[PDB]
RNA sequence: UUGAAGACAUUGUCAGGUGGGGAGUUUGGCUGGGGCGGCACAUCUGUUAAACGAUAACGCAGAUGUCCUAAGGGGGGCUCA
RNA sequence: AAUGAAAGUGAACGUAGGUUGGGGCCUCGCAAGAGGUGCACAAUCGACCGAUCCUGAUGUCUUCGGAUGGAUUUGAGUAAG
RNA sequence: UUGACCUCAAAUCAGGUAGGAGUACCCGCUGAACUUAAGCAUAUCAAUAAGCGGAGGAAAAGAAACCAACCGGGAUUGCCUUAGUAACGGCGAGUGAAGCGGCAAAAGCUCAAAUUUGAAAUCUGGUACCUUCGGUGCCCGAGUUGUAAUUUGGAGAGGGCAACUUUGGGGCCGUUCCUUGUCUAUGUUCCUUGGAACAGGACGUCAUAGAGGGUGAGAAUCCCGUGUGGCGAGGAGUGCGGUUCUUUGUAAAGUGCCUUCGAAGAGUCGAGUUGUUUGGGAAUGCAGCUCUAAGUGGGUGGUAAAUUCCAUCUAAAGCUAAAUA
């Protein structure tokens, strides 16, 4: 950042001797192990796919990303979920062929 | 009920309020307890001080980040620096705060001062014999009070460059205002090309 | 305390001041502020226009100490110095050795620019200035620096 | 165990209808009692009105909820029953 | 310290203004008076700050900046607390 | 045929445990209307009364999926403030919090997810014995569909290297804390009135005691007490001050450097919709139904949406004194 040492505009406030404290282990919550990897690829070669994410294989083959991003939204809730999910179906039917 | 020229009012009393009112009667006798409960911690955790020893810190919010006031303890960096363990710190009458993190040198570097003057004025016994008559003194916070640390001096030679704080301060309210458009300007006529 | 009230006079009189006719009844009018735009419009037109109605913007959420910019005006200013050390600072008029007044710590958010100060150098030092309260420190051979 | 029945129905949640069976509530004012009628309830002209102004009655004789690109504005010529 | 819905901005052209009154005080008069000074307070014309509407200088991330000067506009304001 | 296992039963089987009371305060559920709005329906009264369930000396809350936007703070609770404010509201009547700041009190932590795998290292019960709020043998049993040790994000683990530091558990005797007992000054001297002197007058005495009460009328000094101090008895509890016995250590813990890693809670989160509730406004919380995630993820950042950043915590598992009632 580096303030500006005035009390309007971009980067205001007062300057001072920064420090940079150490990476907090928490941060790293849900960041994937090798062993939480494994075991989700192996769960899904075992368990396979649900009904609505076999109807999101279904509509990106036929009708696209789009119409698939717009079922997803409606599945999951949020956009950014749908986005995601789209992604990993994208990565399901390239790994087959 | 409305009449002459009298303030509006907003007297909140249309619920069972008389069912929940506290007077304060009591004021003096929970002083005298309150009281006689620091005596009786006191001789119970003799000669220890009644309170762990405590960092400084700055207050947040622009209202009152110009004062220090105590906080809730030392960060384990500080006690680090301070040649020290958590766990040990805990016992020897010091608060240590796992939440804390410090972004600023000069809070630090007076927080490990702390931890090093309190290390020279602290006598600790040995877990066996020996122990030798201390005297017990109450307060940490009064052996080592927060000083409010100096900015400036008292008085200096004057420095004008001719440029105008008022201006300055326009300056950069404007700057902040119109730094998004500007981007999307100089974004639409880098684009087309 | 009781016995200087007028209750005390109005023992053996009856209504107790309060009239044969018209009596002391409940709530002859309505509870509190009942009746603001009917029976009682013309006290609330007479002395408290704008009562009834919107204006401007909401803030949700807007909490106090974003606003916080308590203000001094100059005519002040040297009040901030210490009595003790004011009247030699005044009489040793320098541009080698001005006070400085840090307007922050005296609890100031925004100096502004009622009235005249003394024609002696000073350094202000304040997170907000006038455009007129600038131009009467400069005057002065003074200088704001602006502070955060 | 034996008949029937079967992914229908049932049950759950939401949606539309029905619902004085039931719930809650309301159902102006003025007024020669009240009601019916009327509007004297927002208004305008003349009179009552007592030659400043104000002035009542469910006093008298009437009117208003519109209408007009001219029936507004300016100028000219002309004169009506 | 106000003002503005808000972003915001934020109170001396001058002996902190002029005019008319104004107790008391001062000077001169035996006194009547005449002159000076006039606080509080009253009326009035200005000036200052914010809002609104105009004006739009030097400059310049060429769209920012907003000097200067105005207005039958406006405020629960300033004008020795 | 014999013996397991799984699941499910029976017994006046062995040993336990729940219920009811009280209910001021506490944790929930359910839930009005009178009333106010000069009428009345939303609103208000009130997230109150009544009803139901459940605790304790306190309860609950609690060591951030927090507040912020600062030069940042740092579990919870409570007080003073914030504030009759932001906000909600037939924007009517009315309602109405939070952050920061000052204070009281202060205290921190535990699981799940890991191969002991060169040794289920763990635990209930029965039984015998003993120094019995328990200990030691022995025997059944529980348990691998996982009981111990090890680690909890502040971290931490596995390897490798180098170093120094620090420790347990008893009695016994004081103090402490509570509950009690006992001992500890001085006129009943004279006169008057009166049935009675504790009244009046006179002359004294004690006072760290002239608080209070009793006694035939207003009694420091008649009696009990009061004041001051002394001496006992009975527990409770190591809180901690001394002494004595056993020294746990091939154990345990802490610390630097290098290296490889770093498991982190799902019908949850989140979304839609319905109802209720909140100051919470394109939705504050809660609940039903439908949909239903991720792992550089997820939540929050008080105006819905897409795009790009940033800041801040680490949910869906758990315990905890005090300040408060
Ligand atoms: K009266
Ligand atoms: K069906
Ligand atoms: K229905
Ligand atoms: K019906
Ligand atoms: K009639
Ligand atoms: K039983
Ligand atoms: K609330
Ligand atoms: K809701
Ligand atoms: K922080
Ligand atoms: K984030
Ligand atoms: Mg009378
Ligand atoms: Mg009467
Ligand atoms: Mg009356
Ligand atoms: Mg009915
Ligand atoms: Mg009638
Ligand atoms: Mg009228
Ligand atoms: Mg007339
Ligand atoms: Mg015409
Ligand atoms: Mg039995
Ligand atoms: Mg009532
Ligand atoms: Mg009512
Ligand atoms: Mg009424
Ligand atoms: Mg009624
Ligand atoms: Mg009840
Ligand atoms: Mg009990
Ligand atoms: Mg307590
Ligand atoms: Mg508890
Ligand atoms: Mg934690
Ligand atoms: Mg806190
Ligand atoms: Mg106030
Ligand atoms: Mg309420
Ligand atoms: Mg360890
Ligand atoms: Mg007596
Ligand atoms: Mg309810
Ligand atoms: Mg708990």
């Amino acid at each position: 950042t580096v303030k500006t040492g005035i009390a309007i505009g971009l980067n205001k406030g007062k300057k001072v001797t920064s420090m940079t404290p150490a990476p907090k282990i928490s941060y790293k919550k849900g960041a994937a192990s090798n062993r939480t990897k494994f075991v989700r690829s192996l769960v899904r070669e075992i368990a396979g796919l649900s009904p609505y994410e076999r109807r999101l294989i279904d509509l990106i083959r036929n009708s696209g990303e789009k119409r698939a991003r717009k079922v997803a939204k409606k599945r999951l809730g949020s956009f950014t979920r749908a986005k995601a999910k789209v992604e990993e179906m994208n990565n399901i039917i390239a790994a087959s062929r | 009920a409305i009449s002459k020229n009298l303030p509006i009012l907003k007297n909140h009393f249309r619920k069972h309020w008389q069912e929940r009112v506290k007077v304060h009667f009591d004021q003096a006798g929970k002083k005298v307890s309150r009281r006689n409960a620091r005596a009786t911690r006191a001789a119970k955790i003799a000669p220890r001080p009644l309170d762990l020893l405590r960092p400084v810190v700055r207050a947040p919010t622009v209202k009152y980040n110009r004062k220090v006031r105590a906080g809730r303890g030392f960060t384990l960096a500080e006690v680090k620096a301070a040649g020290l363990t958590a766990a040990y710190a805990r016992t020897i009458g010091i608060a240590v705060d796992h939440r804390r993190q410090n972004r600023n040198q000069e809070i630090f570097d007076a927080n490990v001062q702390r931890l090093k003057e309190y290390q020279s004025k602290i006598i600790v016994f040995p877990r066996n014999g020996k122990a030798p008559e201390a005297e017990q003194v109450l307060s940490a916070a009064a052996t080592f009070p927060i000083a409010q640390p100096a900015t400036d001096v008292e008085a200096r030679a004057v420095q004008d460059n001719g440029e105008s704080a008022f201006r300055t301060l326009r300056l950069a309210r404007s700057e902040k205002k119109f730094r998004g458009i500007r981007e999307k300007r100089a974004r639409e006529k880098a684009e087309a090309e | 305390p009781s016995r200087f009230t007028k209750t005390r006079k109005h023992r053996g009189h009856v209504s107790a001041g309060k009239g044969r006719i018209g009596k002391h009844r409940k709530h002859p009018g309505g509870r509190g502020m009942a009746g603001g735009q009917h029976h009682h419009r013309i006290n609330m037109d007479k002395y408290h226009p704008g009562y009834f109605g919107k204006v401007g913007m909401r803030y949700f959420h807007k909490q106090q100490a974003h606003f916080w910019k308590p203000v001094l005006n100059l005519d002040k200013l040297w009040t901030l110095i210490p009595e003790d050390k004011r009247d030699q600072y005044l009489k040793s008029a320098s541009k080698e050795t001005a006070p400085v007044i840090d307007t922050l710590a005296a609890g100031y958010g925004k100096i502004l620019g009622k009235g005249r100060i003394p024609n002696v150098p000073v350094i202000v030092k304040a997170r907000f200035v006038s455009k007129l309260a600038e131009e009467k420190i400069r005057a002065a051979g003074g200088v704001v620096e602006l502070i955060a």
